[PDB]
């Protein structure tokens, strides 16, 4: 089963036990920060307090409460489609420019 | 009518370098190494130097 | 007032080639 | 160069071609959308429209629309008036489904995305403040919002307050609303009749119904005066006259070009303009004074506008009012009234000269009327307007309840009563 | 002119105007060392090791 | 048609030449109105420094009165017709023109005659007119493109009739006589520098009849021209108190006939135009124009090109706030740098396109064609037409972009004009530098 | 376009003054005003 | 890379091809001339004096 | 990518810095390790022998090369304490990355009193250790040979290296070829030029990333067994061990790198 080594290298990550979602821990290059900044108002301050929390989580070593985690099927990948489009553009524009 | 850490050209510097830069709250003992090398640095040129006055 | 402005002549400096108002100049714009 | 092709379809929109073989072609997408549409919730929503060609749709993205038209020296405008929205694309006659594709997908398929959006507030104010170092821009705005209580009072222009507050969900409903196929023409200019109804067919299919009923323009009969210092005042001074397309409305365009309806001469001195005669007896100081006729579906306004030193501003504007009172009396002879006539046919003749000039002319015809009438019709109408027509006209000009709107300097301008 | 046709041959373009900028450094070098070199020589004639070695 | 078909169907432009040497000029479309004019070969290049403005004090004294049709006479026949007079003059053309109906082209080639051939010139006329042109040079210090384009032609042309301004200075408009207006017109008003244009429902023979009845009294069948040294110069007007600084940057481009203007066109399309009013903004394809729109660089730019017989401006115009007139060189230097070694065909291919649309689109109505056969019969002798003009647009490449860049733009000294806060417009030296590549 | 505009937009750029009552004579208004914009063109307004 | 290839990365190849083989021929000259390398230098007529 | 490549920049200085310093005791080991590695540079084509005869300054390591060792180690740690300004110039462009590879702006807290007193904590750690070296084991990172005077006339039975270079000199020992063997000496440090180009992860810390850190402290423990290898001499089981090192340092880096990160990207369903 995929999802068996999809929820085994979920669980392994461990970004769940910081409260995070898969996509608070992309590396942001410039397609990431317009996909970012292209976030409705809601979901942006839900992933600055994640963020924050899970950099406050790291300071201290810790990590939150097995009921805190993310589960593996509640995962919100909110900021794809934002990237998609932005990657989208940006293939275009290089299109163009050949 | 203004900070000396932050007006002085020397001191705005050093201000922006090792006070008031804004550093993550959460970077680990790996992070000390930074220093640490700078301080190796110049503990090899202060001791060399000194060597220096005798090789 | 703008047409009271009239550029200063520059002969004294002018290089020879470029003395004459009535040529060309680029004729000696290489050669400069 | 064939002749004006000009069909209405089932949906209700029109569409109109001719094909006079020149090498560009121009497309116009005409639309009962201007700010006569918004409400007191919406406004500024249709300026940020206007600003908002260009965006992404759901057909091109905003690069390839900017860089697809001009790739082939393409150009994509749009001409608002208070009453309708034109969006024209011009080209050569050999890229003009590319255009027209570019056109269909910026009225049809609107994405209005959020960001783009709020990226695009600042070009309200940018494009109010190059508008408003006109000073007729804002005088003619306020003029309007005196003028009306509700519909036509609404400005072209986006309130200051509006700005960086026109949401995508307006913009949304309102072409929603207004974008319909019975409020819209399709008028090409250098294309096949059966060329622009496949376009019609392609897309154009929102609802093939008349969207938002918008309020009748109700007559305030109010006043605004912005005293702003300006070396000149400006002042408008107007009543209702009629609506476009009647009898009283050719009268008021005759009345216009009896009193002085703009220069024919440069540098002149205006000699055929009986208002400006009547100013300069007597004011011997610069200006300027026009007849002022703004003709809308459910209204118009008929007055005089004029620009004067702010010392000078009263006897200007008596003067070129009593000169109108004096066409009321009766003191308007036939030889004036056929010049008049001379110069309307010749300025409606020259307006439709050019291809924007004649392409508009069957936009706002299509829209208002729902049928084309060749220039020799418009002609023998204005020919047949009697000069107790004329005399109304003034009449009821002097009678009717008047609307001002003055800018400047103001403290010798006088009022709406005095 | 002569300089019209260098400039429009050799110095209109940077990669050109270097190209000649180091073939002259060559050559002057060249040049240069070979003259200078003479005059030295006949300034110090006689007096220099090579005037007298091929007594020895 | 297939616009290869549609501009081998544009009417074709008549020409005849009455004795005198008037030639007479006609586009015949069945338009209900038409356009009527006289071009003249008449500027301020063709004044020296004591009548500098003179034919623009007599265009101001065109309308005011004919021995036949005294003061406000003239007016009111044209007033009472629909029709509109217009007059214009530049450093070398000068027109009068009339917009009319079609049946009123008799009587407006009769009123045209009459401008050009009986003007009062009256001294209490020239008084009135010296008020006015003094205000109206004043109104003009107001318009910085304006000033900004005169600073230009004065340092870019300085010692020759090319620097003059049209209007002349205030000492010559407040010294004009009635004998200098005279001595111009006489001088100057000639029918073998003259050109009858007509474009509209307007049949050639019955205008060559008309200029055959009217203006056949003129000059039948000598100072004119001589040329002018362009000048790699700068002149800065710093005033502090203007919101925004003009900067106007040329080199010396071609006369008329030359045909590297079509490619030199070609490559200013390519930079094109911008102001903060445009809806593309970042997307435009014009480097500078996303340049300053994503930056914020300029208000606006615009390339030119302008021509006289023998030399011309080539270059471009920008307006910006004081501390981005650097970047706005910068930009602007580096485009044209790239165009002279790095032209790329696709971008040709752009500014072709536009060049075409450009020409097109300019001769929509009566009175841009006879416009477009007056002055094209002066600086040309011809009417090319857009055929033509696409032949000569057809046989433009990267490489040949590249090749008239480099003739015009490269390592060529610009003569430069900056007016108002440009503080941070660069050094001569710099901007001389700017002009060429170091990489290549 | 194509073409470039008889007249480019500066915002806060003051445009131009009338001194003479020629220069006044037809900036008086007598239609209602027209507003235009467009993708490469400066905009404009019209009276 | 993808961003690259196509005609006008092609094109801009030839266009500047003069100019690096010009660059190159400055550097082949210029490191000939400082390091004297006679390999090359001993086939130069008049500097084969200099050896 | 400034930082990190200024950062390789300070490391090749620090290397050179080290290793013309730990010839000025002028011991066997001084001499005979700048011998060997000296003459590393003999493999160079064409201009090879004469590259190592101008450092020499003549035909063998000897007084030329000392006194200009020692001017060179003078003024090397000078340039090395610029390159660290230009590197804490670029570095602070963007401020420190952290432990999870994400943007931290949110949470920023000021440098002086927090970081300088742990930075302090970290300096006492750091002298701690060093003194215990100093102090109690002065000789233990060391080799005894160099107490004996360099003798050009007798080469010590083992040439090791620091202990910080042993790993180079592993992978150098490795290929059997001398010009091959430099450039993957050289490559073994020039590689960390290519992490950026090589990085195919969507995140950027290896914090939520467990086959890459299965992957990285392999190669921990590779680089520990190139320097075990490098400190042994050239025989039966070494060879063949450090070989294989070698191998899996480069391959580590170069390939199973990527293709993990690549895998898990995939995991991640991205
Ligand atoms: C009981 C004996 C075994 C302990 C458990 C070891 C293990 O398997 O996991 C280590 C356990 C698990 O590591 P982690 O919390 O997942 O990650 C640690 C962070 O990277 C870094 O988190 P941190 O920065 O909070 O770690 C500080 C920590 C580690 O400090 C360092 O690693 C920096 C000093 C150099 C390495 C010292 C190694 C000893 O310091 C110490 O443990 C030593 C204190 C004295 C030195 C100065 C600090 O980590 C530690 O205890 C630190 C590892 C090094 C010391 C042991
Ligand atoms: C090899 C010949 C040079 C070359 O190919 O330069 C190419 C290139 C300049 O090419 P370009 O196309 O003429 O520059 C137009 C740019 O947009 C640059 O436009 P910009 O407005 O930013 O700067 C214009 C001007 C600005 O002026 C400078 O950059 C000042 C140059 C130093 C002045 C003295 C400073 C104090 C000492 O640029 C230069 O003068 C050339 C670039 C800087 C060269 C600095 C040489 C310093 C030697 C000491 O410079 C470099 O690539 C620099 C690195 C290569 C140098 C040789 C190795
Ligand atoms: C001890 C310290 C002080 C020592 C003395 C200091 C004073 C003497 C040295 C400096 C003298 C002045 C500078 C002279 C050079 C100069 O100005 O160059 C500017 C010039 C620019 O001068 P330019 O601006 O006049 O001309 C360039 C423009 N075009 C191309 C259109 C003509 O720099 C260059 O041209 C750079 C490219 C060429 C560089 C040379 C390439 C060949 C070199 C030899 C082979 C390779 C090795
Ligand atoms: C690889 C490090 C950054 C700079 C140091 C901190 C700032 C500083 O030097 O401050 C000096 C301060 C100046 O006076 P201050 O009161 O700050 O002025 C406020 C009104 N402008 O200083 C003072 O006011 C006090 C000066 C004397 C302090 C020492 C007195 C005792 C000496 C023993
Ligand atoms: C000593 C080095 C030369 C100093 C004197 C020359 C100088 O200051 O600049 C020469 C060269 C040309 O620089 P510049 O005129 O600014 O043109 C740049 C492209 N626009 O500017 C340079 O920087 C030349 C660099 C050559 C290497
Ligand atoms: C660092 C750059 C390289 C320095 C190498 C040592 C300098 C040197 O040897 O210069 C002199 C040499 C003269 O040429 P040579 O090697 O004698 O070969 C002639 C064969 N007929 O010149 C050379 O060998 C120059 C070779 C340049 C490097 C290769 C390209
Ligand atoms: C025995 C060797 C030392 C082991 C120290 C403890 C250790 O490595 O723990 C693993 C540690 C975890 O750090 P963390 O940022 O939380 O990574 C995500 C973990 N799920 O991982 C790290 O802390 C890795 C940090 C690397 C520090 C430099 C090590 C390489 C240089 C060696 C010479
Ligand atoms: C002369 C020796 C060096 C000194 C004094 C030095 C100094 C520093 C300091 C003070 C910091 C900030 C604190 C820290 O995060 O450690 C730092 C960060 C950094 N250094 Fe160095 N460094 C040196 C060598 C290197 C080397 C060899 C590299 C590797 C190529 C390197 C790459 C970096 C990077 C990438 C960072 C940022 C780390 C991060 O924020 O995650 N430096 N350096
Ligand atoms: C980057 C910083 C430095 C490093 C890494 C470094 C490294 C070394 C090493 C490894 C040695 C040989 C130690 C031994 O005898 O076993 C040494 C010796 C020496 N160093 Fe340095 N050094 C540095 C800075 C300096 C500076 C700046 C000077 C001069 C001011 C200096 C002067 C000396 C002297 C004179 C010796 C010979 C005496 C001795 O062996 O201790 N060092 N250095």
């Amino acid at each position: 089963w995929l999802e068996g080594i999809r929820k085994w290298y979920y669980n392994a990550a461990g970004f769940n036990k910081l409260g995070l979602m898969r996509d608070d821990t992309i590396y942001e290059d410039d397609d990431v920060k317009e996909a970012i900044r292209r976030l409705p108002e809601n979901l942006y301050n839900d992933r600055v307090f994640r963020i924050k929390r899970a950099l406050d989580l790291t300071m201290r070593q810790q990590i939150l409460p097995k009921e805190q985690w993310t589960k593996y099927e509640e995962d919100k990948f909110y900021l794809e489609p934002y990237l998609k489009e932005v990657i989208r553009e940006r293939k275009e524009r290089e299109e163009w420019a050949k | 009518m203004t900070n000396i850490r932050k007006s002085h050209p020397l001191m705005k510097i050093i201000n922006n370098a090792f006070i008031d830069l804004p550093a993550p709250s959460n970077i680990s003992s790996w992070w000390n190494f930074g220093s640490l090398l700078g301080i190796c640095l110049i503990l090899q040129i202060l001791t060399g130097l000194f060597l220096a006055m005798h090789y | 007032s703008h047409t009271d402005i009239r550029v200063p002549d520059f002969s004294d400096y002018r290089r020879a080639e470029v003395l004459d108002s009535t040529k060309s100049s680029k004729e000696s714009s290489d050669a400069r | 160069p064939q002749d004006l092709e000009f069909t209405r379809l089932p949906n209700g929109l029109v569409i109109a071609s001719l094909e006079n073989y020149a090498p560009a072609s121009r497309i116009g997408l005409f639309i009962k959308a201007g700010s006569r549409y918004e409400d007191s919730n919406n406004l500024g929503t249709s300026h940020l429209l206007r600003l908002a060609s260009s965006l992404t749709t759901k057909g091109a993205s905003s690069f390839k629309i900017t860089r697809g038209i001009e790739a082939v020296g393409g150009k994509l405008s749009v001409t608002s008036t208070r009453e309708s929205m034109a969006y024209t694309v011009e080209c050569l006659r050999d890229d003009i489904e590319i255009l027209m594709e570019f056109l269909l997908n910026v009225t049809a398929a609107p994405e209005f995305r959020r960001w783009e959006v709020a990226a695009l507030q600042s070009q309200l104010r940018i494009d109010k403040a190059v508008a408003f170092q006109n000073p007729q821009a804002q005088v003619l705005e306020n003029l309007h919002a005196a003028a009306y209580r509700n519909a036509l009072a609404n400005s072209l222009y986006c309130p200051d307050y509006r700005i960086g507050k026109v949401t995508p969900d307006q913009l949304h409903y309102y072409v929603q609303n207004h974008f319909t196929s019975a409020r819209m023409a399709l008028i090409g200019l250098g294309v096949s009749h059966p060329v622009l109804k496949q376009v019609a067919e392609r897309f154009l299919n929102m609802r093939g119904g008349l969207g938002l009923s918008g309020a009748k323009a109700k007559y305030r009969g109010g006043e605004i005066r912005d005293q702003n210092g300006d070396s000149l005042v400006h002042a408008a001074l107007v009543a209702e006259s009629a609506a476009t397309g009647s009898a009283e409305a050719n009268a008021f365009s005759v009345l216009q070009h009896v009193l002085g309806a703009g220069p024919h001469v440069k540098r002149g001195s205006n000699a055929t303009s009986s208002l400006y005669q009547a100013v300069a007896k007597g004011v011997h100081q610069p200006f300027d004074v026009s007849a002022f006729n703004a003709s809308y579906s459910d209204s118009g306004l008929f007055g005089i506008y004029t620009i004067s030193q702010a010392a000078s501003a009263g006897d200007v504007i008596k003067s070129a009012y009593d000169q109108v009172k004096t066409i009321a009396q009766g003191n308007l002879s036939n030889t004036d009234v056929q010049a008049a006539k001379n110069k309307l046919k010749a300025g409606y003749l020259m307006s439709v000269e050019s291809s924007e000039g004649f392409l508009d002319e069957v936009g706002s015809q299509a829209l208002v009327a729902g049928s084309y009438v060749q220039p020799s019709t418009v002609l023998q109408q204005i020919d047949s307007v009697a000069d107790a027509d004329v005399i109304n006209a003034a009449k009821k000009f002097v009678s009717g309840r008047k609307s001002m709107a003055a800018s400047g300097n103001l403290g010798h301008t006088p009022f709406v009563d005095e | 002119t002569l300089t019209a046709r260098l400039y429009s041959l050799l110095f209109r373009r940077t990669s050109t105007f270097a190209l000649t900028i180091a073939v002259g450094a060559l050559f002057f070098e060249r040049a240069f060392d070979q003259g200078a070199d003479a005059i030295y020589e006949h300034i110090n004639q006689g007096k220099l090791w090579k005037h007298i070695k091929h007594k020895y | 048609a297939t616009y290869a078909q549609a501009l081998q169907s544009v009417p074709e432009t008549q020409v005849s030449q009455l004795d005198n040497g008037l030639r007479v000029a006609s586009e015949q479309s069945s338009q209900p109105t038409c356009t009527v004019g006289v071009w003249i070969d008449a500027g301020s290049r063709y004044e020296n420094e004591k009548n500098n403005g003179a034919g623009y004090f007599v265009e101001h004294l065109a309308f005011k009165g004919t021995k036949n049709r005294p003061g406000s006479a003239l007016e009111k026949e044209v007033e009472s017709m629909g029709a509109h007079l217009n007059a214009y003059s530049t450093r070398e053309h000068t027109a009068y023109y009339i917009k009319a109906l079609s049946k009123d082209l008799p009587k407006a080639v009769e009123l045209l005659a009459d401008i050009v051939q009986n003007c009062s010139l009256e001294d209490s006329q020239i008084e009135k007119e010296r008020d006015v042109i003094l205000q109206e040079l004043q109104e003009n210090d107001s318009s910085m493109r304006d000033v900004v384009f005169d600073y230009l032609h004065a340092t870019a042309f300085q010692g020759t009739p090319l620097a003059q301004s049209v209007e002349g200075p205030s000492e010559n408009v407040r010294k004009l006589s009635r004998a200098d207006l005279t001595e111009y017109v006489s001088q100057h008003y000639k029918a073998p520098r003259m050109v009858l244009a007509a474009a509209g429902g307007v049949e050639h023979r019955q205008l060559l009849d008309l200029a055959q009845k009217h203006f056949s009294s003129l000059s039948g069948t000598v100072p004119a021209f001589t040329p002018c040294r362009f000048t790699g110069s700068e002149i800065r007007h710093r005033d502090d108190a203007l919101p925004l600084a003009h900067v106007a940057i040329a080199v010396e481009g071609p006369g008329w006939a030359n045909p590297d203007n079509v490619p030199l066109q070609v490559a200013n399309a390519i930079i094109g135009h911008y102001d903060s009013t445009y809806g593309g903004g970042t997307h435009m394809s014009s480097t500078l124009a996303s340049v300053a729109a994503t930056r914020k660089l300029c208000q606006s730019f615009q390339t030119f090109n302008i021509c006289y017989a023998e030399t011309g401006l080539l270059g471009a115009h920008f307006v910006c706030d004081n501390m981005s007139i650097d970047d706005m060189m910068f930009f602007l230097q580096g485009q044209w740098m790239r165009l002279c070694t790095s032209a790329t065909e696709s971008e040709v291919v752009r500014g072709k396109n536009i060049l075409r649309n450009a020409l097109v689109s300019h001769l929509d109505g009566t009175t841009p064609v006879c416009e477009d056969i007056g002055r094209s019969l002066l600086t040309y002798g011809r009417r090319i037409p857009l055929a033509e003009w696409e032949s000569r647009i057809a046989e433009v490449d990267a490489s040949v972009v590249r090749e008239v860049c480099s003739k015009y733009f490269y390592d060529q000294c610009p003569a430069v004009a900056g007016l108002g806060p440009i503080e941070q417009l660069p050094d001569y030296n710099r901007i001389r530098s700017g002009m060429f590549w170091l990489r290549f | 376009a194509a073409l470039p505009a008889t007249s480019e937009s500066p915002v806060l750029d003051a445009k131009r003054s009338f001194l003479c009552r020629e220069s006044l004579s037809g900036q008086a208004a007598g239609r209602p005003l027209v507003a235009s914009v467009g993708l490469n063109v400066p905009a404009s307004v019209r009276y | 890379l993808s961003r690259f290839l196509g005609p006008r990365y092609r094109e801009l190849a030839r266009n500047w091809i003069p100019t690096a083989s010009m660059w190159g021929a400055v550097g082949a000259v210029g490191l000939v001339w400082a390091t004297d390398w006679r390999l090359i230098l001993d086939w130069v007529p008049y500097i084969n004096g200099k050896f | 990518l400034e930082t990190w490549n200024i950062g390789v920049v300070l490391l090749f200085t620090v290397m050179a810095t080290a290793f013309m310093g730990y010839v000025l005791p002028w011991g066997q080991m001084s001499f005979w390790g700048a011998t060997v590695i000296t003459n590393l540079l003999s493999a160079i084509p064409y201009i090879g022998t004469d590259l190592v005869e101008w450092i020499w300054g003549g035909f063998s390591v000897d007084k030329a090369t000392l006194t200009r060792f020692f001017a060179f180690h003078f003024i090397l740690p000078f340039i090395i304490t610029a390159l660290a300004a230009v590197h804490l110039l670029f570095l602070h462009e963007t401020g420190s990355n952290n432990p999870t590879g994400i943007s931290s702006d949110m949470d920023k807290i000021p440098f002086h009193p927090y970081y300088t007193i742990k930075d302090i904590l970290g300096a006492l750690f750091m002298m701690l250790i060093l003194l215990i070296l100093v102090l109690f084991s002065p000789d233990l990172l060391g080799d005894p040979d160099n107490y004996t005077p360099a003798n050009p006339l007798n080469t010590p039975p083992h040439i090791k290296p620091e202990w910080y270079f042993l790993f180079a000199y592993a992978i150098l020992r490795s290929i059997p070829n001398k010009l091959g063997g430099v450039l993957a000496l050289v490559a073994s440090i020039l590689i960390l030029i290519l992490m950026p180009m090589l990085h195919t992860s969507k995140q950027r810390s290896m914090m939520f990333r467990p086959l890459s850190q299965c992957l990285f402290w392999m190669l921990v423990a590779d680089l520990i067994t190139l320097t075990w290898i490098g400190g042994q001499p050239v025989e039966h089981p070494f060879i063949i061990i450090g070989q294989l090192a070698s191998i899996l340092y480069f391959l580590i880096i170069l390939v199973l790198m990527p293709i993990t990160s690549i895998i898990e990207n995939n995991l991640l369903k991205w």
